[PDB]
């Protein structure tokens, strides 16, 4: 998860807020320090290897300072709703191959020229009601998607009974028609997947898809048999991994930039972000100017991250202390 | 036993929209619920699209 920096970006984790530097005992403790006036701002950050302190911010040269509510970083899993097109026919027509084409973008590569396609097949029979078609279609998708010898997990198939309308029922390549017993299956849902993630190696990413349909011959003409709707999602990624990869990257601006390259001959760096939690982020921008001829600026970013208990309590405590010690008015969350 | 119509009049047995069926062509309406069965054979007479199968009751 390499990012772009305005001449630098630094990160410090706030696992606990203290009043003085004589109280920085634990390896996440932080405290904002500033003059009795308002001339410089810096933070005393307790590292796993002793106290440290951020760069010194000239408060005449603070450009912007703003926090985030920890929900602007969650990625909602793109959810779809497949259905028979009533216009063509509200039921399958016997003797027709109701194929479905799942077009995938951002497959192994990172561009969209990198595409991948996965199909489903359902040959309709006489008396094949709609629920049975969705059942057999979902199963064909699962089977063709998750063959035990298929590396990447691409999508999660689901089904919804018109009775519930909310509780989506899963469909795996291990699922059997015997397990799907209802008869009022209204539609087929398809959803994204949290691809595998590795700290510093494999960034948080997703494979976008769109269900594309194939033509069938209804009364005399070739027509698409379904409808691919983009319904509102219900599942998110909790932002834990973005911050972890952010710290991993932003602690090389403050230390070992090799992070394992010459393996036996490396430095071991500790990280205080728990990937599995959810964080609210504070970010400060500023710059440094020199004297007579050295007027050029050097803009900088000092970044903080706290833990979101759902009420933005810790990040609010930070902002309170920073504004009390700096005269700033960073808006609370 | 012999063929029912010259292939010229059989090549005009089509499968489509009832609104686009003129004369010099016969229409077949395939059945959906049933695979091979047919619903009706139709032939236009005076703008109306009438059936050639005689209605049969109990």
């Amino acid at each position: 998860m390499v990012i772009s920096i305005n001449q630098v970006r630094q990160l410090y984790v706030a696992k606990a807020l203290k009043a003085n530097t004589a109280a920085l005992t634990t390896a996440g403790d932080i405290v904002p320090k500033a003059d009795t006036a308002k001339t410089t701002l810096y933070f005393q950050s307790m590292s796993p290897a002793g106290i440290v302190a951020s760069d010194k911010i000239n408060l005449k040269h603070v450009l912007y300072a703003k926090a985030t509510p920890s929900e602007a970083l969650a990625h909602k899993l793109v959810r779809y709703s497949v259905t028979l097109d009533a216009d063509v026919s509200a039921t399958p027509v016997a003797g027709q191959n109701y194929i479905l084409r799942l077009a995938f973008r951002q497959y192994i590569g990172l561009s969209e020229e990198d595409q991948y396609f996965k199909y489903g097949e359902v040959i309709a029979r006489s008396g094949m009601t709609a629920s049975d078609f969705y059942k057999k279609m979902a199963i064909s998708l699962a089977k063709n998607l998750e063959n035990k010898t298929e590396s990447t997990p691409l999508v999660n198939i689901y089904l919804i009974s018109a009775a519930a309308a909310s509780t989506d029922v899963p469909v795996t390549s291990a699922t059997k028609e015997s397990d799907l017993t209802a008869t009022d299956y209204n539609q087929i849902i398809i959803e994204e997947t949290e691809q595998p993630w590795v700290l510093g190696m494999m960034p948080q990413a997703f494979i976008p898809f769109t269900p594309q349909f194939l033509t069938i011959t209804v009364d005399g003409e070739d027509r698409l048999w379904g409808v691919a709707t983009v319904v509102t999602p219900t599942k998110t990624v909790p932002d834990g991994h973005l911050i972890a990869d952010l710290e991993y990257f932003c602690m090389g601006a403050r230390g070992d930039i090799y992070r394992g390259m010459g393996y036996p001959n490396i430095i071991k760096t500790t990280y205080l972000v728990d990937p599995g939690a959810v964080y609210d982020v504070l970010d400060i921008h500023y710059f440094y100017t020199g004297s007579n001829e050295s007027v050029q600026k050097s803009e900088k970013t000092i970044t903080l991250v706290a833990v979101d208990d759902g009420s933005h309590t810790a990040m609010n405590a930070l902002i309170g202390a920073i504004n009390t010690a700096s005269g700033l008015t960073i808006a609370t969350l | 036993m012999k063929r029912v119509l010259n292939l010229g009049n059989l090549s005009r047995i089509v499968e489509g929209d009832p609104n686009e069926i003129t004369d010099d062509e016969i229409l077949v309406i395939k059945d959906k619920i049933i695979e091979g069965k047919i619903i009706d054979i139709q032939k236009r007479v005076d703008g109306k699209l009438v059936s050639l199968i005689t209605e049969k009751y109990t």
